């Protein structure tokens, strides 16, 4: 019954379109209030049944407890904003996912294998940090032109921005365009101080953007295969046998 | 005929698929056997 | 009638199926009910095909009274074909759009070939373990779609509209979302006003307005194609503070974790199938084949030379020939000759000096004559047929035959195929024989040639899938990508080759969202019936990527495991042979525990310090603290080394620590030319994070493991580099100096493309604009080998490769401009390069890593 | 003779030179900046381009 209630709540959340009428909005608000009341009723039923010690023993309960309390006080701040507090309703859908013995076992085993190897990812973290710092030092002064690949959204002028640029290149979005935009001969930052018309940029960009791609691909494959070999017992199980 | 029967008779056995090392196998046995009766 | 159903009737129907597949390729979908004579004939040919597949389903229907899936497909295809023909004749909803069922006929080419049916079943049966991952992906997509609905619902509908009216988007040709003065996003500024009311970034297709639209956007982001565009649009809409937490998390969870799960499940299934099929003993047949060939030439040469020792004059004719080939001097001389051939082939470039083009044509003939003479010398000294017995000797014979064929032309056109001298570089791969791992590369080639039958079957099923989806796309979007925009789309479904190229591009996943948007707008716009056509692109992408994975990972994993088992057995046999041969012939507080930590903390703080600098502002108060904070940080590490340097006199990590601290200390001074030297040793300050190694156990372990893996995979890296160099040489021959273009499309030479010319904004004849004529080269060209290696690398990364492909298709002649669709047949070069390198070599590398990790540990 | 000459890239300083052909060197994407000037019709490497002339001080 509560699985069906969660499904109904998710369906109710899934039909908040753009330009909805006032009646639709009021109905959605009152339906959300009804659902959060029902879930508070379940929570009260299971503090009694399970006592205040047995409730906060299953980790699926403390997560559930934190979800609903973020929905009770969500209504308090709604009648009179912050958008963070309405995301708790969606997070409850993971209980449906964590009910099949296959997906649960797969996710749990892979998460444990990920935890058991914390340095194979530290290698990628170190590579990203080193290349972000090098990019900040080298290409960190180029002008932000909205018609070029170095602009407000994509640049080397900050460590988070450099890391985001490297992440985008690792995904492989327009890394060749960024490399071509980092070549020498670009008018750049007016806030840095003649003969210097376009003296910044570098020919190091080719090696930078090629070596980063090779190293990132190699390290990602290394992490993937390490996790797979750590979890290989579950991947070749022969479930028919004991 | 000379395979299914036990080796026994062959004091030394040449097992090589090339002329080069086959020559060295025969020469190895003859040289050591050469020093036996001397 | 149950008599004539087993004779070559079943091959007559197979040939009928092949001619109803070479009649759906000849068809040209014309815009707006146009046609020609070839179509007028194809209608009647399809009438005949309909008659044939009707009286052949009737015989089977009235022979056995529709249970098997393939026969059910037969029946439904026939009935819908008859229904469509009858309705079309009666009307002579869309009538002509019901002909999409005719593209299912090529699917029967595997129902008549059980050898293909078995590989289709093998591919299909691997889907069941992946259904859990599919369900997880669906749940993640739903959750992120709902979150995007709650976050960015209807917040990207405002663009700059200029302070003179609301005519149309006066903010570049690519308008972007903005925000008001009370907003946090992008501000239009100057003579523009952020006015509400606007379709959207992609004609209203990419947004989180609806749940369906949000789901489509989330799927497109998860496919890792064009997700930064959505992220930047959201940044311009709501702000640049918290959309990265959404998009980066979505990319990490739905694209990397999911790919890891898919790879793990597929590898486990492949390993289980391998361990089940090893019980039969298929490896034994491959194992017994190698030794039967090793002793073959080892006994044939014994027979050959013993004839020459004699009992007509062969005593003074044969000893030198076989004693020169095996002299170890002929080997190095031939290696040097091949190196010279590579040198002269790779020295070609655009606009070369006139002496070089004569040197590299004289040397080509000289080396060709020398290699022909060597081939003829070797051809008789080791038997005419025993020379043909060897593997690489067949490659040499084919290379000589092709070179002699293409060097005598000297009168005909297109001498690009004359450069098959580049495959002579494969002959120098015997340099592996002197080194190690030669028994790991040749074993791979032996396994590939042994399994070439299954390889061809797997590559043919993928081709059938591509053909079916190309026909379906040609039916759906044929002649429909013709809108009023001034630019003409290059990735269309107008012809069969063009549809094949478009489907291949979508399979590679590059710019597939652009083709999806083109297909969506071709059926109206963002509306419920019109936008349902994106299911075609979604299914094509998912199924094609899954099939490519199941093919190119299975091939690599199976062949590499077989090669490794062969190498292990050979090593065991060599060990046993050389053992049995020998068994007879013979008969200071720096060594603390907490300190160390405290200084790996300092190390972390020092690493944090230089990440917080100001890259652009040379002088800023934040750098005042950080610049003077490194001073005290460097003192601690300076004190650490002195406190340790007395204990001993040196390992390899104390050297790194010294290289860090001494560089920092000297950088504290320098002075003088504080422009060049400082800019080198300031970037040399990136070695501080690397000091965590040798100071944090486990980091050293993983670094050493990665180094061992690099040393293991260096051979595959070298082979891939060699293939890339060869393909770069071929591309240099093909497209040298041909990828030039002028901004004015009416000028086809550098001299003509000079001065100014008139352009029109959006092709409006009433709005002319003067622009300067410029002779421009491609972003990635093939002028020389070095410029071609990088272009091929970017193609292998699937980044901007359609642009290069369509630039190369138009090129026709050196020093002249492009011609629309001149050589569409040149796309085979790019297709082959992508298949061999970007699909086979990468999966071979991944499978090699998997196998070298599996044979370690367990 | 004196068509704008150089060997390096940063200062754009002249040099001795001959021959009736003088050129410009620039990146294809960054068209509106001449990286290098000299004489002859040399071959660029990447991503540079060459535009040659016929008279003295044609490259400008
Ligand atoms: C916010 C997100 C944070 C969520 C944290 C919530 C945690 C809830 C509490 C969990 C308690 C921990 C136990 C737990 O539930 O973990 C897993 C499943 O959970 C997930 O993986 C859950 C996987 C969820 C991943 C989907 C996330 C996608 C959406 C994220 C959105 C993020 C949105 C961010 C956007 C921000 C916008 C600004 C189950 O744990 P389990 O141990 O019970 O499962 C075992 C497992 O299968 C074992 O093999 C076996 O028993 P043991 O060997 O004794 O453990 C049993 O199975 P078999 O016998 O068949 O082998 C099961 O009993
Ligand atoms: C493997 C390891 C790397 C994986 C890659 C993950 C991707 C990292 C993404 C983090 C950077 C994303 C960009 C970003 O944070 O934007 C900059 C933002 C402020 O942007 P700003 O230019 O100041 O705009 C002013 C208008 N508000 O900056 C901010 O205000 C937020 C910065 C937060 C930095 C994250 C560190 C977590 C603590
Ligand atoms: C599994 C289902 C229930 C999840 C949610 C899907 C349904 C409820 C969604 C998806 C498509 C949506 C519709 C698509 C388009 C529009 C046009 C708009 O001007 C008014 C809302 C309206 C009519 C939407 C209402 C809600 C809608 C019908
Ligand atoms: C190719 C394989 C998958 C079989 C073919 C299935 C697809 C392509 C077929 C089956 C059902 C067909 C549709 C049935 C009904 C309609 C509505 C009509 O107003 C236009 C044609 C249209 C839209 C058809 C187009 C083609 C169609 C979608
Ligand atoms: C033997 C194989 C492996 C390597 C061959 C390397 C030699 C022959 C190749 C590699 C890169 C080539 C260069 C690439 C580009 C340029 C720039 C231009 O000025 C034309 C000649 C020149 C300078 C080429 C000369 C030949 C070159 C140096
Ligand atoms: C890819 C194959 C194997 C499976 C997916 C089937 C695709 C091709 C089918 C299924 C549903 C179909 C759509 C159903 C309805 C419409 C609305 C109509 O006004 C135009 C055609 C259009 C838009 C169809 C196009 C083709 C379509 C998308
Ligand atoms: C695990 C390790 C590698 C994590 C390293 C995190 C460090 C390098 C990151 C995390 C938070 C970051 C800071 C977050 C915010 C800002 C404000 C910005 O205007 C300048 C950069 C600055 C000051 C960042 C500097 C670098 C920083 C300190
Ligand atoms: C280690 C990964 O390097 C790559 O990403 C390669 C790409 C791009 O990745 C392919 C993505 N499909 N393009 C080319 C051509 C490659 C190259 O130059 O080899 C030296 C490398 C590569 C290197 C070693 C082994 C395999 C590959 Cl495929
Ligand atoms: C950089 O931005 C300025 C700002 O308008 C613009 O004038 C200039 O043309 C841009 N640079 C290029 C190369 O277009
Ligand atoms: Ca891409």
């Amino acid at each position: 019954l509560m699985f069906v209630l969660i499904l109904l709540n998710t369906i109710c959340l899934a039909m908040q379109h753009y330009g909805q009428s006032c009646l639709f909005k009021i109905a959605m608000n009152i339906l959300n209030m009804l659902f959060t009341g029902l879930f508070t009723v379940e929570m009260i039923l299971k503090l009694i049944a399970f006592k205040p010690k047995g409730y906060f023993s299953d980790p699926w309960n403390v997560f559930d407890f934190l979800i609903v309390i973020g929905s009770i006080i969500d209504v308090i701040l709604s009648e009179t904003s912050i958008t963070f507090f309405r995301l708790f309703r969606v997070m409850r859908l993971v209980k449906l996912l964590s009910r099949g013995e296959g997906i649960r076992t797969l996710l749990w085993t892979f998460i444990k294998s990920f935890q058991a190897l914390p340095y194979v990812a530290l290698l990628i973290v170190m590579l990203f940090f080193i290349y972000a710092v090098i990019g900040m030092q080298v290409f960190g002064k180029i002008a932000l032109n909205d018609t070029t690949e170095i602009n407000r959204n994509n640049n080397f002028q900050t460590f988070p921005q450099a890391v985001l640029l490297l992440f985008r290149c690792a995904t492989g979005e327009a890394w060749q365009d960024i490399m071509l935009a980092c070549m020498p001969g670009k008018k750049c930052a007016p806030e840095s101080e003649t003969e210097g018309e376009t003296p910044c940029g570098s020919s190091f960009a080719v090696f930078y953007f090629i070596s980063f791609y090779m190293l990132c691909a190699f390290l990602i494959i290394n992490l993937f295969v390490a996790v797979i070999m750590d979890n290989f017992d579950y991947l070749t199980r022969d479930w028919s046998i004991l | 005929k000379l395979v299914q029967c036990p080796p026994e008779s062959f004091d030394v056995i040449l097992d090589e698929n090339q002329l080069e090392d086959a020559c060295e196998h025969l020469a190895e046995y003859l040289e050591v056997y050469w020093r036996a009766t001397h | 009638i149950s008599i004539v159903e087993w004779k070559p009737f079943e091959i007559i129907i197979l040939l009928t199926i092949f001619a109803n597949c070479v009649a759906l390729a000849i068809y040209i979908p014309f815009p707006e009910d146009d046609s020609n004579a070839t179509n007028s004939n194809l209608e009647r040919v399809e009438y005949l095909f309909l008659i044939i597949f009707t009286v052949e389903a009737f015989l089977k229907v009235i022979a056995y009274g529709l249970r098997n899936g393939w026969n059910l497909l037969d029946f439904i295809i026939v009935v819908v074909g008859l229904f469509s023909a009858i309705l079309e004749q009666a009307t002579k909803f869309d009538v002509k759009a019901l002909r999409a069922f005719r593209v299912l006929r090529p699917l029967r080419l595997v129902s008549g070939v059980p050898s293909l049916q078995v590989v289709l079943n093998s591919i299909i049966k691997a889907m069941v373990p992946l259904l859990h991952i599919a369900l997880l992906v669906l749940f993640v997509i739903i959750i992120y779609a709902i979150i995007g609905l709650e976050l960015f619902m209807g917040k990207m509908h405002k663009t700059c509209y200029n302070q003179e009216g609301i005519a149309d988007v006066p903010a570049e040709d690519d308008p972007s979302p903005c925000a008001l003065e009370t907003g946090h996003g992008r501000q239009c500024q100057n003579g523009t006003v952020c006015k509400p009311g606007w379709d959207g970034p992609k004609h209203g297709i990419t947004n989180f307005d609806n749940f369906a639209f949000a789901m489509l956007t989330v799927f497109q982001c998860i496919t890792m194609e064009g997700w930064t565009d959505v992220l930047y649009w959201v940044n311009d809409a709501v702000g640049r503070d918290w959309p990265w937490i959404y998009f980066v998390t979505l990319i990490i969870i739905g694209s990397f974790f999911v790919l890891n799960l898919v790879l793990g499940v597929l590898s486990g299934e492949f390993s289980k199938e391998r361990e089940k099929a090893k019980a039969r003993g298929d490896f034994q047949k491959l194992r017994e084949k190698q030794q039967l060939e090793e002793d073959l030439k080892g006994y044939l040469d014994w027979i050959t030379q013993a004839e020459d020792i004699d009992p007509r004059w062969n005593r003074f004719c044969r000893r030198k020939c076989r004693a020169a080939v095996k002299s170890n001097v002929f080997y190095w001389l031939v290696i040097f000759l091949v190196f010279l051939n590579t040198l002269t082939i790779a020295s070609e470039h655009y606009n070369q000096p006139n002496w070089l083009t004569e040197v590299q044509d004289t040397a080509n003939k000289a080396l060709l004559a020398l290699f022909t003479a060597e081939m003829l010398l070797k051809m008789y000294s080791l038997g005419l047929q025993a020379y043909f017995v060897s593997l690489f000797n067949r490659f040499d014979c084919f290379v000589v035959c092709g070179g002699i064929l293409e060097t005598i032309l000297v009168e005909t056109k297109i001498m690009s195929p004359l450069g098959i001298s580049v495959l002579r570089c494969v002959r120098l791969l015997r340099i592996f024989k002197i080194t190690r791992y030669w028994n790991s590369l040749s074993n791979l080639v032996a396994s590939l040639l042994n399994s070439v039958r299954s390889i061809a079957s797997l590559l043919l099923l993928l081709f059938l899938f591509i053909i079916i989806f190309s026909l379906l796309g040609m039916q759906l979007f044929g002649g429909k990508f013709n809108f009023d925009e001034m630019q003409t789309r290059r990735s269309t479904f107008d012809n069969f080759p063009q549809s094949l190229l478009t489907v291949f591009q979508i399979l590679t996943g590059e710019d597939w969202n652009s083709v999806m948007y083109d297909g969506i707008m071709a059926y109206g716009g963002p509306s419920f019936p019109g936008m349902l056509v994106c299911i075609y692109f979604i299914i094509l992408f998912i199924c094609g990527n899954y099939i490519l994975l199941n093919v190119f990972l299975a091939i690599a994993v199976d062949n590499l495991a077989d090669a490794e088992s062969l190498t292990s057995a050979q090593k065991e046999e060599e060990e046993e042979k050389e053992r049995k041969k020998l068994a007879r012939t013979a008969s200071r507080i720096v060594n603390d525990t907490i300190f160390t930590n405290l200084i790996l903390f300092f190390i972390l703080l020092s690493s944090i310090s230089l990440a917080a600098e100001d890259p652009v502002q040379h002088t800023s108060f934040r750098n005042h603290i950080l610049g003077n904070a490194d001073y005290v940080f460097t003192s601690i590490f300076t004190l650490e080394i002195i406190l340790k340097m007395t204990a001993y006199g040196r390992n390899y990590f104390n050297i790194l620590d010294l290289l860090v601290v001494s560089v920092s200390l000297i950088s504290f001074g320098i002075q003088s030319s504080a422009i060049n030297v400082v800019k080198i040793l300031r970037v040399l300050r990136v070695l501080r994070p690397l000091r965590a190694i040798n100071r944090a156990k486990g980091l050293k372990h993983v670094v050493q493991c990665v180094f061992v893996a690099i040393r293991t995979i260096g051979n595959i890296v070298i082979v891939t580099t060699l293939l890339q160099f060869m393909f770069a040489c071929i591309g240099v021959q093909l497209f040298k100096g041909k990828l030039y273009t002028c901004s004015d499309s009416s000028k086809q030479t550098e001299a003509e493309c000079k001065g100014n010319y008139i352009t029109y904004k959006d092709g409006e004849v009433d709005h002319p604009i003067i622009q300067p004529r410029s002779w421009e080269n491609s972003k990635f060209d093939f002028d020389n080998v070095l410029a071609a290696m990088m272009a091929l690398f970017t193609v292998s990364t699937f980044e901007g490769w359609p642009e290069l492909l369509y630039r190369s298709i138009d090129s026709h002649t050196e020093d002249k401009g492009p011609i629309y669709n001149y050589r569409v047949e040149i796309s085979i070069f790019f297709i082959i390069y992508i298949i061999i390198i970007a699909f086979f070599m990468m999966n071979i590398f991944v499978g090699f890593v998997i196998v070298t990790f599996q044979e370690q540990g367990e | 003779r004196i068509c704008y000459i150089h060997k390096a890239s940063l200062p754009r300083a002249t040099k001795t030179c001959v021959e009736n052909t003088c050129y410009k060197m620039f990146i294809r994407t960054q068209r509106e900046y001449i990286s290098e000037r000299g004489c002859g019709c040399p071959t660029a490497m990447w991503p540079y381009q060459t535009e040659c002339c016929k008279g003295d001080r044609c490259n400008k």
